[PDB]
């Protein structure tokens, strides 16, 4: 049971997926040639790895995921690398020629020649699964195929699955640094049709994760390796509820109904709190209240942007470790205290904690200290509602003067698409302040 | 012959029904595997009450451990009595509820509840003569609270006249452990109104209350906070399992707690527990049983008596006792604090003497007490609902089953009727 | 075809207990009973009579693919509670002027529950 | 050794690494399958 | 004494016949060669109601193998037990069925019929108080059907008073396995209707759900689905072979069964039927197999009782038990159950007690449940027949041997009073 | 005892029959000069001298195809008499095939196979292999299927054949003996399986990994759908299917002879290594459209009736539960008037690996024979290449002169026009 089919879609996509699938490796036994080493008990002895490793009838673990690209040069050091054996070689879907930071190639012309393709994929890997929880799906707002087949994705998803839960983690532009130059015509045509499709969307942005391993961990210049060894961690405690024994269990339904009260609404914000270095955990006591507080520190967030500026709608605390169910609500409750977190009004009850005793795991030849407890968070905040005002100032500078929207009508779109999905999101900026408002 | 067959929902219900059948066993002289290797002939006298009978001389107890997802019952069959239930009684679905009142309610726990209902019609029409059932659960989940309502709603139709209690866990007053709490509370409690026969109350920040202050446990879990929810939930049905100067069973509890029928929520406590360095320095006689279930800070529910009046008052006992020191304390507290027991009647406690201690101990002794301070319980789950009411916050995920908009506007006044109708005695 | 229902064995054959996690095809639950002898309703070779009211829909069943199904695929689920009379009415007014989509072998087996704010 | 079982009377074991759990209640082609535990929380 | 003579038609009436001589030379201790090597006397008493002896103490069985091609009777013969058998009792043809139920009642099984029926009569003129017959046949089938209620038929116009009982394997309501099963279940229905005298029904579906959520086997097969069938067969026939407390043969379990003569279609279900090590949870008495007999997710029919009323109900005991537990239990189900129980009847259940249980086990029981629930089989077969036969969904195939129009018309006609009959008696006041 | 004649008509005929024997000798012990090293006799006839020789007929009107048969590998297993040949070919052309050389050769193989039939005891039926676009593949097999039914007469006549691909074809003049060769079969035959070459193209390019294949890796997969047909008489099983079960389950109507083929776990021996080959993933995967054989989407069109032939370590449990998940699906759709829908077979004896081949080894297969209405968009693509060229009276005077009346393409092509009607009303609701 349990089971969740992962979709990465992307470069970006890709190059996560190769490091979660590191990990999920090491956590459970197994090689990276598939076997484990010999089970050496009566039997099947540990069957927790079936929400992300099948095994066929040899003891061969095939993992539940489907890996999509446009561009041939990305997969294809995932097909002759280290782990070219784990993967079946039918779940690593490439294309022949890339979006090219087009929304619109990637959703009308190249998007819909390669859907139907990885769309009978899923359903083999959907029907396998005694017991699904949801998907999950890792993108890019930036780039063609990260940005418009991911929002097709999702659209086809809805027709096919109903209302079956789809996860999507996610990075939202940075506000400062950025790949390219024509992601905000990418970033506002996504978010406007993910917009009653998605159900749940974490966000993390690449500059706010450079913010913390060249300061709290001792690496200077940080390649996205050890951005994306990150990611993983966060994905590996979203879901160590699913596999490793727990005192409070949380599944992947307990954070739609926990985070999204609104229906335009679904952008919570992930953090991480004890990611320290090897020289600087020889001299700290990570207790529970130690971690508690670090989750909700503006300099340990993992996104530009402070929750000081706005309202906390919900929470929720995945604690990971040697933990004690007291010293969480010990912790809780001096937070509620002070006045520089602030509660939104309609919002009495706050909080949603998960308890979890399997410890994270260490990487050989990785970033992190071998630490005995942890938290994550996924919070939904009203700060969010400064980040699309940075990008509805982005789009209507270029769009005034209607620069690069030639490259997007002559390929297999009109033209009207870019004045409404402007004043679609322009709704979701009122709508953001009106839940900002006390019940006076 | 005074049958109970037990029942239990959910990750809160599965990890107190999986303690509790840890501490009868013992009690009753029971090994992992099942058998029988017991020290005298009471702890086989009368054992019906909660094993079946099993071949080749094995107990088997009446559990139908009920879930929405099996990865809760995982972990209760991978323990040291896992081996004990019959493997028929566990009942589960594909896919859980997500801490949603609606989809445990109406549409995912209604397709699971016919199964259950052949469960317990199989054991409850199995017993020579049925006493009632139990239910252990919790009101802030998705499937404790939500199909765990559908189940009483639906044995009160088939079995009218027996007994029905609930061990709820209601929500608690610093910190929630859902966002979602008030809608699925304030929504269960309603049911439970017109549909149970007794219902206690327990607040897990009281049983955090117990374990650093009293009990002097520097990392309590969950087991030793499940250890104490069964350590009275066999108090209040031992005059049934074991011989007394004076007996007790469900009903008499019942018979001498509510006066008015709208009037069932109780509030628990156990004496004899003491700290780690303190056992030495104790006294041991029987007033000192009467200190402590009568403390004002060590009941089981984080609701003071010192804003209420006592309804009723219940007492057990456990131990060979004397029945002149026992009915002189009930005397002594009744007559010296007396600003806190109702005027309308004029001896509020019921008593009672079992006469088998728990092993290892020369004494214990239980409560229940019915208050106008357990109405404080019910007015700061009203405000938490309307306030998040009022503002429409979470309600597409509920109202997206198809429920209505006026189903909400009563289980908002029923329960505040039953705020105000306990109210007149204060 | 029709499904039917073995009567006191539903559950193993219910589709999500089948590992099928899409929409699936319902069941009969109830079986209508009739008398007598039977209407050959269709001459040799398999043609329909000339008076026998043909049914308007297409002879090939309607399933919608890629470059067919529409662009701007309303949701799946829309509860209009705690929305805006003008928006929920846009939603609304988007399920409806797609008849073609929710018509389909393939097709969008929406939700609209509940009322929105006026 | 030689406790008995009280309210305050449990111990951990912090040599203890591994927490892992197994799949013993699931389903098959469409019955609810509780197969005999071989292992316990670990995989031991 | 009280013989019974055997005929399996059909590749689902060979596989079943296979294995129920299994069983029951298991239980009289017949060896796979002949020869008797059992323990008690009891078990070579009455063994003539099976067992016909040959020179040199051999028992060689009163059964008679059909098929229209051999390819099902070289596998027959290839078993365990196939050397039992005589080769003279295996009739074959050379040309095969084709699941076309009109080739097995009037083109190619009219030439094998006369072949069977000396065969049969060879074998019934050898009894000295023949009881009657059972045929073990599939309603799916070109040779297990048409060729088999032509044997039915033929049967009964010849030897009119005997016992007639089948065991039939009536479609399944999920996944049918020909397309052409309707056209065979209406037509063979609209047989046996009138000329049988009891008729068992079981159902695929049914096996397999009980294979797996009660013996709970990870992967049956045909060779434990065809173990349940003959186990409950070979439990109607035991007062025969037994002594006991309260004896019972065929005659008397139709005597009080059917009330009126067109419903004479039945439901069964075995009582002690228990998982692999779910044994240590489980006791074995007598309320534990009355509540394991009368559960609605036990018979072996695909229909439920609790949509309609139980016209009469039996139970036959195996084992030395109580008479005041097995008639206070008989009597307790059905006061606490009044809904499912006609009222102008007022006592609905036949109870039979025998002496010897099954080699390995302390007790048994088998239950034969008449309803106003079994009608819901033929309400889905009209429906699906009516569903092609109203546009000649398959009709060429039919009609191309000699077959009319009309005789798919009377046969959905007489279906449907049936369904009539059924549904006046459970609305009766 | 329950034999099969397979008939080989031309050279797409021939050198199927040459990866059809070659397996049904190694799948029994059979060497390739006859002698064995009982469930032969449905392929093989013992003679006296311990030498098995095949129940089979090869016919040519070519000498440069037989000729490699009898120099090749196995020239002493076929008798000399079971493999004709003519002089001259039928050179593409439906006339010369049917009237002026066809009938020089017809009064010879009727002959051989009236030998043939006084040997077998209990003879099931015909097979037929032949090509609709060459000129004795077409134009004597429709001479052979006339003459069959009155002399042999219910006797069942399968037949496997080359039904032209959409895009790509050997010949220009391909529609008018496609079209020539349905009108005047379509009263004569029982059922007809087709694969075309596109297809089977696209699934050694993209199943097997085979990039550049060639005939004799096609021939191969058609051997093994031949061999999962006669599957039931040779092995024993738990569920029988006979020769004769496949025209009852298939054939609601008449003129309505046409159903598809689809054999599922074809992988090679690098993808076996990976993937559980369990009874529900082989049995989702025959109604996948990616893995038929023809070039035709089950998708736009309704179901009629369908035939599954399990075959190896199979448990009725795991087929029943199978079915049960595609009767639930959206996408597969039934026409109105076929409630039941299949039909189940199985078998226990596993597929054979030959020497050479290109599929793995193998545990459980399953071949589905399925009749689907969304075979109407293949005859009218046919129906206008035969139109488009007729329309101006081209590549005629290669068919009149030559015993053929002008008539026959006027009627063969109103009778075909009948038959675009006859798909599409009995899908027509109610
Ligand atoms: N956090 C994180 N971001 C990444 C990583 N790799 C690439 N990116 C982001 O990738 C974006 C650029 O688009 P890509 O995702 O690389 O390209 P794509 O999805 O293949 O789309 P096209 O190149 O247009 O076809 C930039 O926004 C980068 O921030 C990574 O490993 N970690
Ligand atoms: N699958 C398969 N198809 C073949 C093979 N050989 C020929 N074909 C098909 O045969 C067609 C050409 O007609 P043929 O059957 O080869 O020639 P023919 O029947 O002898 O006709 P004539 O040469 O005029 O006498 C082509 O369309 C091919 O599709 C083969 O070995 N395997
Ligand atoms: N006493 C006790 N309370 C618990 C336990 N687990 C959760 N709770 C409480 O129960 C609520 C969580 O609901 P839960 O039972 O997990 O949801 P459910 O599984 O849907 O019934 C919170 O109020 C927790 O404080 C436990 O093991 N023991
Ligand atoms: N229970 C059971 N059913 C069988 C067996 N063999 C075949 N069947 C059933 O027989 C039906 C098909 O009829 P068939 O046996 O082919 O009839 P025949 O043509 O007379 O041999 C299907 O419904 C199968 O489920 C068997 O050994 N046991
Ligand atoms: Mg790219
Ligand atoms: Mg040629």
């Amino acid at each position: 049971m349990r089971e969740c089919i992962s979709v990465h879609v992307g470069q970006a996509g890709v190059q996560i997926g190769n490091a979660c699938w590191e990990l999920y490796c090491l956590e459970h036994g197994i090689q990276p040639d598939g076997q484990m080493p010999s089970d050496k008990t009566i039997g099947g002895g540990d069957d927790s790895f079936n929400t992300f490793f099948s095994e066929t009838g040899a003891g061969k673990h095939v993992p539940r995921a489907v890996f999509v690209d446009l561009e041939p040069t990305v997969i294809d050091e995932v097909r002759t690398g280290t782990y070219r054996q784990l993967f079946h070689p039918e779940q690593l879907i490439t294309g022949k020629e890339d979006a090219a930071n087009n929304y619109a190639r990637g959703h009308y012309t190249i998007g819909k020649e390669l859907i139907d393709l990885v769309l009978d994929r899923i359903r083999k890997l959907a029907d396998q699964c005694t017991g699904l929880q949801g998907f999950l799906i890792f993108h890019s707002f930036g780039g063609g195929t990260g940005s418009g087949f991911t929002s097709l994705l999702m659209e086809r998803l809805s027709v096919d699955y109903g209302k079956k839960s789809k996860l999507e983690f996610s990075i939202y532009p940075a506000p400062q640094v950025s790949t390219a130059v024509v992601e905000p015509y990418n970033s506002i045509l996504t978010t406007h049709t993910t917009l009653e499709h998605s159900d749940c969307a974490f966000m993390v942005d690449n500059e706010a994760i450079y913010d913390i391993c060249r300061r709290n961990l001792d690496i200077e210049r940080p390649t996205y390796t050890n951005l994306n060894r990150l990611i993983g961690q966060i994905v590996s405690s979203i879901t160590a509820s699913l596999r490793f024994d727990g005192a409070l269990n949380v599944d992947l339904t307990e954070f739609q109904t926990n985070l999204v009260p609104y229906p335009r609404i679904h952008f919570p914000l992930a953090t991480y709190a004890p990611v320290i270095s090897a020289e600087k955990a020889y001299h700290e006591q990570l207790s529970v209240a130690e971690i508690t507080n670090a989750c909700f520190e503006p300099a340990n967030q993992m996104v530009k942007c402070d929750p000081r500026h706005g309202k906390y709608m919900a929470c929720c605390l995945l604690y990971r470790g040697d933990v004690v169910p007291k010293d969480v609500n010990a912790a809780i409750a001096t937070i509620k205290t002070k006045r520089t977190i602030q509660f939104v009004d309609w919002c009495p009850t706050g909080f949603k904690v998960g308890i979890n005793y399997q410890p994270p795991t260490v990487v050989p030849g990785g970033d992190l200290a071998k630490v005995q407890r942890a938290v994550c968070m996924l919070s939904n905040t009203t700060a969010i509602a400064e980040a699309w005002a940075r990008l509805d100032h982005k789009f209507d500078l270029m769009y005034a003067k209607r620069a690069f929207v030639h490259w997007y009508v002559g390929e297999g779109m009109e033209e009207g698409e870019f004045s409404e999905a402007r004043e679609d999101m322009a709704a979701l900026e009122k709508d953001y302040e009106e839940v900002g408002m006390d019940s006076v | 012959m005074r049958e109970i067959v037990h029942l239990q929902a959910g990750q809160c219900g599965n990890q107190i029904g999986a303690k509790f059948w840890e501490v009868i066993s013992d009690e009753h002289g029971i090994d992992p595997t099942g058998t029988y290797h017991g020290d005298s002939d009471l702890q086989l006298e009368r054992i019906n009450v909660y094993y079946n009978e099993a071949t080749g001389g094995k107990y088997v107890p009446r559990a139908v451990l009920v879930d929405l997802e099996p990865g809760t019952m995982d972990s209760v069959r991978s323990g040291p009595f896992g081996q004990i239930f019959r493997p028929d009684n566990f009942v589960f679905g594909q896919s859980g509820a997500g801490n949603n009142w609606a989809k445990g309610h109406y549409t995912e726990g209604a397709e699971l509840v016919d199964s259950v209902l052949d469960v317990v019609r199989k054991e409850a029409e199995s017993c020579d003569c049925l006493q009632g059932f139990q239910l252990t659960h919790s009101l802030g989940g998705g499937t404790g609270s939500g199909m765990g309502t559908l189940l009483i709603s639906k044995i009160r139709e088939e079995y009218p006249d027996r007994i029905m209690n609930t061990f709820s866990v209601v929500p608690s007053p610093k910190v929630s452990d859902t966002v979602v709490e008030p809608y699925n509370a304030t929504l269960s409690v309603h049911q439970l109104v017109e549909n149970t026969d007794e219902t206690y109350c327990i607040d897990n920040e009281a049983l955090y209350d117990i374990c650093f202050r009293t009990l002097k446990l520097t990392t309590p879990t969950y087991g030793d906070l499940n250890h104490l929810v069964s350590a009275t939930m066999s108090g209040v049905t031992t005059c049934l399992r074991f011989p007394g100067q004076l007996n007790a069973d469900l009903r008499k509890l019942a018979v001498n707690m509510v006066p008015f029928p709208r009037l069932h929520f109780f509030m628990p406590g156990f004496a004899p527990l003491t700290s780690r360095g303190s056992q030495q320095y104790r006294a041991l006689t029987v007033p000192e049983l009467t200190q402590q279930m009568f403390d004002a800070k060590n009941m089981m529910a984080a609701c003071d008596p010192r804003h209420g009046r006592y309804l009723t008052v219940a007492a057990v006992f456990r131990g060979r006792m004397s029945m002149k020191e026992v009915d002189e304390q009930m005397l002594n507290v009744q007559n010296k604090n007396s600003s806190y027991f109702v005027e309308w009647i004029p001896n509020n406690v019921k008593t009672a003497v079992c006469d088998i201690p728990p092993r290892g101990l020369k004494m214990s002794a239980t409560f229940i007490g019915n208050s106008t301070a357990i109405q404080e319980l019910f007015k700061r789950i009203s405000e938490q609902f309307t306030a998040m009411f009022r503002r429409k916050a979470f309600l597409h995920w509920y109202t997206g089953e198809g429920m209505d908009e006026m189903e909400f506007t009563e289980a908002e006044s029923n329960m505040n009727d039953l705020v105000s109708e306990y109210q007149q005695y204060q | 075809a029709t499904n039917y229902s073995a009567n006191q064995y539903e559950k193993p054959f219910s589709p999500k207990y089948l590992q099928n996690w899409s929409l699936a095809k319902p069941t009969k639950e109830r079986i209508s009973s009739h008398e007598g002898y039977t209407q050959i309703i269709a001459n040799d070779r398999g043609h329909l009579l000339p008076s026998v009211p043909r049914s308007k829909a297409s002879p090939w069943g309607s399933f919608m693919g890629t470059w067919q199904m529409p662009l701007k695929v309303p949701p799946a689920r829309a509860t209009l509670t705690s929305r805006t009379a003008a928006g929920a009415a846009s939603l609304t007014r988007w399920i409806q002027k797609n008849p073609d989509l929710l018509k389909a072998s393939n097709g969008l087996r929406p939700e609209i529950f509940g009322k929105p704010h006026d | 050794h030689g406790l008995p079982f009280l309210p305050g009377t449990s111990f951990k074991d912090l040599t203890k690494t591994a927490f892992h759990r197994s799949q013993t209640l699931g389903y098959r082609n469409g019955y609810a399958v509780v197969r005999r535990p071989t292992v316990g929380i670990g995989g031991d």
